[PDB]
Formats: C-alpha cells, sequence, structure tokens
C-alpha cells in the first residue's frame, strides 16, 4: 500500500508589491507525497535561475512541504508564477502570483 | 510552554542499487540542523546550533548516524531486492523528544512506509501501526528480536540524549528562540466576489513567534465572515497570514483589519479600509 497526496501551491510576496522596490516571491508547496517534486519559479514564463528553497520536511500526516523563494523586483509589465509537477498532476500546475493581492 | 526537538529522515529507495537520504533537525518549527549526505555530517544552521555539546560528542553523533544510515540502507535493500516490483518506495523517520510543562520528557520514534504510518516506539517496545499490518508486523518482529543494541540506542537517544541536547540548544540559542519580530500589515482589494460585492484582503507578514490574531472588524464587532488563511512561512523564520472578507461596497467604509501579536506590546495594529475615499 501507498498514499499519494496532491501538492498545495501557494504564491505570496514577502512585502507589499511596490513596483520598483525589491521583494521576495514565495511559493509554498505543501501536503504532497511522494517526495519527488519539480518546483520552478517563472518570471513572464521563463524559469528563474536564482531560486533558493528550504530543506525537505514533512507534516504530522507525513506529507511533505517546501518553501521556494527568490528576490525579485516586481513591475507592471511582469507576471510571476510558480509551476509544480508531481506524480499526482497529469500535467504541471501553474499558479500565478496575484500582485493585486 | 511545550517545546520539541525532532530529527527527520526521508529515504527514497529507487532500485536495488540506488537510494537517496535526507535529514534535518528541528527545534519546534525552526530548522536548526541539516545533513550533508556526501560527507555524511551535521550542518549547523546557527552559531548556537551546537547546543553546548562538545565537538567530540558531535563528531561521534555523526559517526553513529553514518553507521545507522549504512546498516539501515543495507538491510532494507537486502529485503527489497527480493521484491523489486515494490520499487520505488519511501521511508520516513521522525525521532526526537518533547519537553512538557514542568520539564517532563516524552521521547518518540515514528516510521512511515510510503506516507502511511508503519510503526512507532512506545515506551520500550516497537508497536506496529493498526492497518498496514503484514509488513509492519514483520519489521516490528525483526526489530524486537534480531536488532539488539538498536532498540536500547533508540531509547537512550530519544529519552536522554535528546532532552539534554534540547535544553542545551534552548540555552545556547536563547536570543533567537525567544525573539519577537513585529509584523508588517497592509490592505488590498482581492477579486470581486460578484458585482457590487467587494473582497477586502488584509496581509500580515514578517512576524515571529507564529501565534497571531488577525480579524476584520467594525469597531468591536468582529465580522464572523472573515476567512483566515493558513500561516505560511517566509524565509528567515517569519510568517505570513492573509485574512479576507467580502462585503457590499459602500458598506466597506468603517471596516478595519486588526492584528494582535506578542511583539506589539499591547498597542495592536489597526488598518482601516480607505479604498477611493482618501484624496
Ligand atoms: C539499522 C538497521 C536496523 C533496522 C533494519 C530493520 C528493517 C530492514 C528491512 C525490514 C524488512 C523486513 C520485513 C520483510 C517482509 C517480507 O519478507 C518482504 C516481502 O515478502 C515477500 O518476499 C518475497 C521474496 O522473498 C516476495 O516474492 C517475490 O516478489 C518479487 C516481485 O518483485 C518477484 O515476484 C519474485 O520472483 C522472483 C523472480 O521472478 O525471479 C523469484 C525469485 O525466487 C526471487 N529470488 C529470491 C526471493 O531470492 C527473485 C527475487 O526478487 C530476487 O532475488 C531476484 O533479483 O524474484 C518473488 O520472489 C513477495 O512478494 C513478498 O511478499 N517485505 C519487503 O520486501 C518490503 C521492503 C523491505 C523494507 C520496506 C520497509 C522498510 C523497513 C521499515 C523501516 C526501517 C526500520 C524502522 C526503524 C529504523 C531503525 C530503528
Ligand atoms: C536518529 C534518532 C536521534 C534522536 C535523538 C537525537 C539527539 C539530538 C542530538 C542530535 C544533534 C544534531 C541533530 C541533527 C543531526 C543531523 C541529522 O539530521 O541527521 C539525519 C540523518 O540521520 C538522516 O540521514
Ligand atoms: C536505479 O536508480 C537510479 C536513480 O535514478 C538510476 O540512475 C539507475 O539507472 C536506476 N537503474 C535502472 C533504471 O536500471
Ligand atoms: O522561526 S520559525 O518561523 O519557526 C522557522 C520556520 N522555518 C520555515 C521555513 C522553511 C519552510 C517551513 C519552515
Ligand atoms: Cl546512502
Ligand atoms: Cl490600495
Amino acid at each position: 500500500a501507498a498514499i499519494q497526496r496532491t501538492p498545495k501551491i501557494q504564491v505570496y510576496s514577502r512585502h507589499p508589491a511596490e513596483n520598483g522596490k525589491s521583494n521576495f516571491l514565495n511559493c509554498y508547496v505543501s501536503g504532497f507525497h511522494p517526495s519527488d517534486i519539480e518546483v520552478d519559479l517563472l518570471k513572464n514564463g521563463e524559469r528563474i535561475e536564482k531560486v533558493e528553497h528550504s530543506d525537505l520536511s514533512f507534516s504530522k500526516d507525513w506529507s511533505f512541504y517546501l518553501l521556494y523563494y527568490t528576490e525579485f523586483t516586481p513591475t507592471e509589465k511582469d507576471e510571476y508564477a510558480c509551476r509544480v509537477n508531481h506524480v499526482t498532476l497529469s500535467q504541471p500546475k501553474i499558479v500565478k502570483w496575484d500582485r493585486d493581492m | 510552554e511545550h517545546v520539541s526537538f525532532h530529527v527527520i529522515q526521508i529515504f527514497s529507495f529507487v532500485n536495488q542499487s540506488w537510494a537517496r537520504g535526507q535529514g534535518s533537525g528541528w527545534l519546534d518549527e525552526l530548522q536548526t540542523h541539516g545533513w550533508d549526505s556526501e560527507s555524511g555530517t551535521i550542518i549547523f544552521l546557527h552559531q548556537w546550533s551546537k547546543g553546548q555539546f562538545s565537538n567530540e560528542e558531535l563528531s561521534d553523533l555523526e559517526l553513529l548516524f553514518r553507521f545507522y544510515l549504512f546498516g539501515l540502507t543495507r538491510e532494507i535493500q537486502d529485503h527489497a531486492s527480493q521484491d523489486y516490483s515494490k520499487y520505488p518506495f519511501e521511508v520516513q523517520v521522525k525521532a526526537g523528544c518533547e519537553l512538557h510543562s514542568g520539564g517532563s520528557p516524552e521521547g518518540f520514534f515514528q516510521v512511515a512506509f510510503n506516507g502511511l504510518d508503519l510503526l512507532s516506539f512506545q515506551q520500550t517496545t516497537w508497536v506496529p501501526s493498526p492497518g498496514c499490518g503484514s509488513l509492519a508486523q514483520s519489521v516490528c518482529h525483526l526489530l524486537n528480536h534480531q536488532y539488539e543494541g538498536v532498540t536500547e540506542t533508540v531509547y537512550n537517544l530519544i529519552r536522554s540524549t535528546c532532552p539534554r541536547f534540547l535544553l542545551g540548544l534552548l540555552d545556547a540559542g536563547k536570543m533567537y528562540v525567544h525573539r519577537q519580530v513585529r509584523p508588517e500589515a497592509w490592505l488590498s482589494s482581492g477579486p470581486s466576489p460578484g458585482p457590487g460585492r467587494l473582497q477586502l484582503v488584509c496581509h500580515v507578514s514578517g512576524f515571529y513567534p507564529k501565534p497571531v490574531w488577525v480579524m476584520w472588524m467594525r469597531g468591536e464587532q468582529e465580522q464572523q465572515g472573515t476567512q483566515l488563511g493558513d500561516i505560511l512561512p517566509n524565509a528567515n523564520g517569519t510568517w505570513y497570514l492573509r485574512a479576507t472578507l467580502d462585503v457590499a461596497d459602500g458598506e466597506a467604509a468603517g471596516l478595519s483589519c486588526r492584528v494582535k501579536h506578542s511583539s506589539l506590546e499591547g498597542q495592536d495594529i489597526i488598518l482601516y479600509w480607505r479604498g477611493s475615499l482618501v484624496p
């Protein structure tokens, strides 16, 4: 037997999105299992290269979570997203970061 | 007033040759230790991460971890290369101890197979998980009979070494563990939950400790309609929290987000919804 859990993907900035001021974009990918996952931060569609992320960990139900984060300077023209691929996803899920949030 | 320290290990067995392991140490929710798998060493994430243990003691801990990794992988792979269709599979281990109010230590050692509870170490005996029986019962039998010093070592680690190390860690990192970081709070307009309707959003980011109270209110009446999000992590050990409320436009004036946190020292954070009302 084995349990498969679909990742929860939440995208949020560390500070208010002030177009021009540096900031941090966080993608929190939680509640997934098994551990193999592919997380990418995307600026306007292409993959960001300067992406840090926490060490893998897991909740009390044994599901895993990860925090990917990057410094970024948001602008009006820019759209930022988090793309997660996992065995539970037929195809990668992309969650756009709501600047207006 | 309760504190814990955990060592978590995650093993992915891909085939009868390959298997990758990860490990970390956690004081409550703050990661204090990583594990370098190439050198097989503890990574001290903070200046105080050695927790008043000697370099000899910590290098010996690394020795024991390396031997335990070797033997654990060896025996599991030995059993699994006979069931190769079972590959790939994941094993998770959560060991450690909780210091209870009054200073009472409760150690624990829990193992999951493929994200399902496999077994635990209760008092001084391996206990299989109810459900997931045959493999649990088997492993529990092997652990309770063949593997001698494994059991005693586990008991002494989670019952004596873990709480001593935990209190040494709290003593060494007193300034970081008991820090108070004032949050930043701002307002925004989320997606229209309908025409005329209006989604007020209140963000509270950058706070430690994790406990926080966020609520939309008009005066003292807390709006029962506030939807509070999850407490999400920022990097560098602060937290983020969104609380939303959809109201009727024109009834949004006078609403205000309210944030209480220990770091505030009483003077709570209040942010009134302005919208297009301020020239
Ligand atoms: C620090 C150390 C201290 C901790 C260590 C303690 C834990 C270590 C590990 C604990 C696990 C012990 C419990 C075991 C339970 C079960 O025994 C055993 C399976 O039971 C039966 O076994 C049979 C085999 O025997 C199987 O039948 C085989 O199925 C296969 C399908 O792939 C094929 O059909 C195959 O057919 C052939 C073929 O076609 O050729 C025929 C050949 O005859 C055969 N040749 C043989 C057999 O010699 C060949 C074979 O595969 C290869 O040799 C060829 O390359 O294959 C057929 O045999 C059958 O399904 C199966 O149900 N469970 C497992 O595998 C589970 C995986 C093991 C570990 C998983 C859980 C991790 C351990 C738990 C956590 C670790 C410890 C917890 C705490 C940590 C320390 C405190
Ligand atoms: C294993 C059970 C131990 C439980 C009691 C631990 C006592 C605390 C003292 C430990 C000091 C450092 C803590 C983290 C060690 C590094 C680590 O995360 O290693 C994981 C590795 O093993 C998985 O590859
Ligand atoms: C065993 O697993 C490793 C990890 O991916 C891989 O490099 C190796 O080729 C695998 N063996 C196979 C696929 O036969
Ligand atoms: O100080 S603390 O807020 O307890 C530390 C929180 N660390 C988080 C960042 C990595 C993702 C999950 C845990
Ligand atoms: Cl290994
Ligand atoms: Cl605004």
